[PDB]
RNA sequence: CAUAGGAUAUGAGAAGGCAGACCCGGGGAACUGAAACAUCUAAGUACCCGGAGGAAGAGAAAGCAAAUGCGAUUCCCUGAG
RNA sequence: ACCGAUAGUGAACCAGUACCGUGAGGGAAAGGUGAAAAGCACCCCGGAAGGGGAGUGAAAGAGAUCCUGAAACCGUGUGCCUACAAGUAGUCAGAGCCCGUUAACGGGUGAUGGCGUGCCUUUUGUAGAAUGAACCGGCGAGUUACGAUCUCGUGCAAGGUUAAGCAGAAGAUGCGGAGCCGCAGCGAAAGCGAGUCUGAAUAGGGCGCAUGAGUACGUGGUCGUAGACCCGAAACCAGGUGAU
RNA sequence: GUGGGUAGGGGUGAAAUGCCAAUCGAACCUGGAGAUAGCUGGUUCUCUCCGAAAUAGCUUUAGGGCUAGCCUCAAGGUAAG
RNA sequence: UAUCCUUGGGAGUCAGACUGCGAGUGAUAAGAUCCGUAGUCGAAAGGGAAACAGCCCAGACCGCCAGCUAAGGUCCCAAAGU
RNA sequence: AACAGUGGUAGGAGAGCGUUCUAAGGGCUGUGAAGCCAGACCGGAAGGACUGGUGGAGCGCUUAGAAGUGAGAAUGCCGGUAUGAGUAGCGAAAGAGGGGUGAGAAUCCCCUCCACCGAAUGCCUAAGGUUUCCUGAGGAAGGCUCGUCCGCUCAGGGUUAGU
RNA sequence: UAGGCCCAGGCGACUGUUUAGCAAAAACACAGGUCUCUGCGAAGCCGUAAGGCGAAGUAUAGGGGCUGACGCCUGCCCGGU
RNA sequence: UCCUAAGGUAGCGAAAUUCCUUGUCGGGUAAGUUCCGACCCGCACGAAAGGCGCAACGAUCUGGGCACUGUCUCAACGAGAGACUCGGUGAAAUUAUAGUACCUGUGAAGAUGCAGGUUACCCGCGACAGGACGGAAAGACCCCGUGGAGCUUUACUGCAGCC
RNA sequence: CUGGGGCGGUCGCCUCCUAAAAGGUAACGGAGGCGCCCAAAGGUUCCCUCAGAAUGGUUGGAAAUCAUUCGCAGAGUGUAAAGGCACAAGGGAGCUUGACUGCGAGACCUACAAGUCGAGCAGGGACGAAAGUCGGGCUUAGUGAUCCGGUGGUUCCGCAUGG
C-alpha cells in the first residue's frame, strides 16, 4: 500500500515552488501583552523551514 | 520525531483552509500558439488533441508571457489583461467563451 | 552509613549574551551591520556610527572601520568611505 | 357451553457434521502503537454463536448531480492518500 | 530460472502412529543391494553368533539400517625425535639423521637459540581472575510486496506515459487517453498572473522568473506501511479441559 | 475406603496468601502471536580506496533519540582555504 | 602550499581514558572528579622505560642473509668503548 | 613514463572470487563424470586447476539473469562422539557344600542341613494391571553381573455357575 | 521393651490446625463475653433475571464485625471521620 | 499559667516493648550483658488492637539444681557397611588448545601462561582440598527499563451493585 | 536530576566570579535577584549640580532645615548585579503622548523554534524658531509553544442557488 501524508504537517506547510517549504511563525496565538510592537510586525509574515530540519521531515510531505 | 522535544509540526500554527469550489485553470504560456499558423481555430477541444493541454480542468485561461506574431481566432474561458492585448497586437480576435 | 548533606543554594547561572568585538579592524563593512555589543557604552560611536537604543554600535555607511580614541581614556569607532 | 389437556393417525417435516476456505447478522476483547497511559489506535479483527448458499449478501431509486442529465446493484482501476 | 530425506506437508517410510500427559493438548525418529534375488548350495572354526575359503554377480571391500562413505573419535604398524627441562605450543634461525615430488633457491623430523600471553563479544580499557563455546558435520540472521527519494543508465522530449479490461500458449504484443506527473506561480481565500500577496502606497520587502527540462521504466543507496534482522521475555486477554 | 458437588478476574481455606494433579500473589492448553523489549547475546567471502567521534543544545531524557559538530561518495563554482 | 564552500545520497558517534601546563571541587588527598587548551591511546604495530593502551622516540603496501641515524644504551646476561 | 601516497575500528566508496538454478553457443563423459581422498602447481585475495587413488552417473566452461548466496562463536537446534575412566555406582537382607543339566555355569535345577519374617516378608479378596498364569523349545538384545534359567522372545494350552 | 524427675518465669486458658515438599508456635480455631444489622419473600450471600441456599429455621433464631475459658475488671474525649 | 473535643483512672512497669544500657539496688555463681525479686527521668505500657493475676496443660520458650553420661579436656579400641585390591558390568555434571612448578614485580589494580630470578629426572597409585576468582543457578540483594503482576487509600477517570 | 539510590536540596530567566587579557565551556562550585513597576519614573524643550566634611548658628541633639567654603564624584541612577554616566543617563519646569500603524537593505546570535540590532522609506504626529530627536522606560531580566474555545473588526469562503 502507498504512503500517507503526515496530516498535521500538511495543514501547516504550503509547499512553495522551486523546492522549498513555507511555514508561519510561532509565539503568535494568544499571549500578546508582554511582547512589544516590534516583534509583532516580525511575526505576521511567513518564513522558511531551515536546512537542518528540512532533512528530517522531507519524507512526511513529499506528496504535496 | 525528536526524542520527546516538541516536534516541528506542532509548535507552528495552523493557517490552512480549503474551499470546495476551486478551479484549476488550464495554463497556456501564449507561445504554444506559435506552433500553429495564423488564422486558425483556437478552441479548448483543439488544445487537448494537439498536445497543448494534457488535461482540461474546467477552465482555459491564457497567460501573457512571451509574444505572438499570428492573427488568431482565439476563444477561451478567461484571459489575463496583457494576453487580451497581445492577441490584438497580432491582430487576432479575442472572443471570451 | 552516610551523613546526608544538602544545602546547595547557589547552583544557578544565567546564559551569557555574546558580547565582544564582531567586525575586525580595517574590515570593509557594509551599511547597517553591527560592529560591537556592549552593556554600558564603553566604546562610543564616532564618525558614521550611531548609538543604538540597546547601546550597541551600528555602521551608517559602507567602507572600512578604525578605532582611534577620545583622548584621555576613552575609545571610538571611526568608519570611513572609499 | 367451551377450552387447557389427553388419546389416536397421516408426515424421504426437522435434528446432526465439515471442508481449519469463503458471507451474513447477534454478542465481543488484549498485549502492542501513541515512544508512559484512559478518549483514541490495535479492529469491530482474534476466538465464540446462529444462518445458509455453492456463492453469499445488496439490489429497479423517497439515488447521484447541478448540465442544456444520468438511470436497479456488485466488483475492478482511478479519484487519492 | 519449486524442495531433493535435518530440504519439502508434523507425516516420501503403517504418521497424527510410536511415545509425553488423568486431562484440553503436545508430538518425534527412520528412504536407496543389483539390471535381474541370481540373496551365498558346498568345506572348515565354534553351541551358535560370526567369519575364512569356495561359488553367484561386471563389481561380495555389493552380502541384509545393503550406493557414494568425510571429520570428530577409537586405532594397528612403522620413518625421525624424546626420560636436566619449565615455556598459548608456534615462528624464525638451525646441524645430524631419514627422503626422492604437480623437478624446484625440494619432502618429513627436528637436539638447541631469539622474539614471543588463544580466537570472539563488550569495553576508556582485556591473554583476563568478564562473557561464549567438549570438539565434529549440517542447518541458522538485513528478505520481498507496495509507494517515497536520490545517483547511475535507457528512449522520447516542452510532452512523457497508460490502469483495469478484450484478444492472444499465464507470455510477447495489439487495443484501451479514464486519470496522474510536467510545461507558471504567488495568496488561507475570492481573485490575479510574469508577476503575486501584505499595504493607503507605481514605496519597500516576502516567495516567484528571468540563467526551461521532464517523464516513462530498470539496476542499485536508503525510507513509509507491512512479523520487516534474527533469537528471548516476564506478562496481559479470549475460548475451553481438569478437585483419580 | 467407595460414590458424587463446587473452576481460574474463580473454587477452597480452625487462614499459610497454603492448596486447585511434582505448577499458585492468579492454575493448565492450543489460540490473537513471528506480541512488545529504547535491553543482552548472534549477524557468515576477499582485497583495494579514503575515514571519524564520546562534546554543545533540547528531551519523564540522562546507557535512548533528533538536529548541528567531525567522515566518506557525487556534482559544481573554482583558488577563494 | 592545496583546501574550502555550496547542493544532494549515505553514515557512525553522543559512557571515554591518561601525562604535562591553566583553574575549580577535595584535605592545594586519588590511577578521584568537572573543564580549558596540546598530545598520544581509542582506531597505531615497532624500539627503549625489566615486562606495561594512556609517558619517551616513530608510523607497518610487500620481499632481501644490505646501508644510516632518534629515544635509550655500550662489564656480563642483552648488540655496541673495561 | 614521471612524481606522490598505501595502519585502521565504527563508518562511507569501488572492484572481484564462489555455490545453486536458468538462457543461448561450444564440449565431455562407461576409453570412468559429480563427489571423496592425498600431495611439492598456478593466480595479489576470496581462490583456481593437474596428475594419482577411490567411486559407478552425470557436470563443467564463455557471457548473461534470478537469488532460501558463503559459519567459527546465539547459556544456538539436531544427530555422531569423546572427557572424567575402567573411575562412582552395582537399590537394605545368610547361605555353604554335594550331585544333575550343559560348550560354558558364585547364580539354573535337585537333596541335605543351617538361615529370616511370622498382626507378616503367610494364606483369601477389592482397586487396578491385561496374558504376565500353564507346559514345550530359544538365548542377539530386556535384568544395574554373568546365565543353560524368567514377569523376556517364540509356537501350543489355560477361566465353565440358578445360588 | 515399655515415664527422667524437681524449682521458678513469661506468652498462649485448654484437646485441637496450617506454612503437601525450610518455618507446629507466642499464630489461627475455641467455649464464653459483647455492640450492631435482620418481622420472614428477613438480613447477608451466589451473582444482570429465575430457582430454592439461609431453613422443611423464625429475635432463647441467622448472618457480620471486635476480642478470647474462668476470677477482678473495661475510666475520660462526639471536635474531625 | 497558656492550649484542647478531652488531657492516661484502676492494675502492671528496663517489658516478647527500653534508645542511652550491661540503668542502678539485691538473691542465684568463685565469676552471671541472659534469668527471677523490687526501684521508676514508662524515649515509645494501658484497658475488649484489651488490662492485670491465674491451679490444670504444651515435640513452645528462657533460667537454675539433682540423677547419669565420650558432649568435652584427650582421645583409644572393636564389630560391620562403603573405601583400596582381583575378575563382572559401567555412567554423569563439566570440558577454548594444552609438555600446565613459585617467589616477587607489573597489568582491567588478587597469575599456570608475560618479565626478573629460584628450584625441579619420566610415569602412575592411596589420601588432603590452598587455587584455577573450582562446577551447578545470564544475581535472589542493588540500581535503571518509561518493564510487569498481586496489594492499597482521602491519587485520577470509570464500572458493577444498592440508592 | 543524583560522586549507589532513599529523603533532603534544585529545575526557566537576568547580572557577576570561576573563564586561562576575543566569544563560548561544566560541578549537588562561590555571591544576590525576577513572575514587576511607572500616566511620569516616558517624548522633546530648556534649565543645574551631587555625597559627606568643616564652620556659623533658636527649638536642635550624633544626625531635621539655612547659608558658607572645600569639593570630577565618594552620591544619585524606579529594582538585583556588572558595565557606564557629571558635555548627563543625575536633578527641575513647561508642553505633549512615538507606550506611533505599515516597514526595513543589512547583520550579531543560533541545532531548531525563538531572542537581538538598525540606518533609511511612507502616512500621520508631538516638542522646538530651526536643525534634529522620539517605533517606551540607563542597557541587559520582569514570564512561555501549538492545539483549544471566548472576544471586536472583516471588497474571504459558504456543499443546487439566496442567506
Amino acid at each position: 500500500p502507498k504512503m500517507k501524508t503526515h496530516r498535521g504537517s500538511a495543514k501547516r506547510f504550503k509547499k512553495t515552488g522551486s523546492g522549498k517549504l513555507k511555514r508561519s511563525h510561532a509565539y503568535t496565538s494568544h499571549l500578546f501583552a508582554n511582547k512589544s510592537q516590534k516583534q509583532k510586525r516580525k511575526l505576521r509574515k511567513s518564513a522558511v523551514v531551515s536546512a537542518g530540519d528540512f532533512k528530517r521531515i522531507k519524507q512526511m510531505l513529499a506528496n504535496i | 520525531f525528536e526524542g520527546g522535544q516538541m516536534p516541528l509540526f506542532q509548535r507552528l500554527p495552523k493557517r490552512g483552509f480549503t474551499n470546495i469550489n476551486r478551479k484549476e485553470y488550464a495554463v497556456v504560456n501564449l507561445d504554444k500558439l506559435n506552433g500553429f499558423a495564423e488564422g486558425t481555430e483556437v478552441t479548448p477541444e483543439l488544445l487537448l488533441e494537439t498536445g497543448v493541454i494534457s488535461k482540461l480542468n474546467a477552465g482555459v485561461k491564457i497567460l501573457g508571457n512571451g509574444k505572438l506574431e499570428k492573427k488568431l481566432t482565439v476563444k477561451a474561458n478567461k484571459f489575463s489583461a496583457s494576453a487580451k492585448e497581445a492577441v490584438e497586437a497580432a491582430g487576432g480576435t479575442a472572443e471570451v467563451i | 552509613s552516610k551523613k546526608g548533606v544538602g544545602s546547595t543554594k547557589n547552583g544557578r547561572d544565567s546564559e551569557a549574551k555574546r558580547l565582544g568585538a564582531k567586525r575586525a579592524d580595517g574590515q570593509f563593512v557594509t551599511g547597517g551591520s553591527i560592529l560591537y555589543r556592549q552593556r554600558g557604552t564603553k566604546i562610543y560611536p564616532g564618525e558614521n556610527v550611531g548609538r543604538g537604543g540597546d547601546d550597541t554600535l551600528f555602521a551608517k555607511i559602507d567602507g572600512t572601520v578604525k578605532f582611534e580614541r577620545f583622548g584621555r581614556d576613552r575609545k571610538k569607532v571611526s568608519v570611513y568611505p572609499v
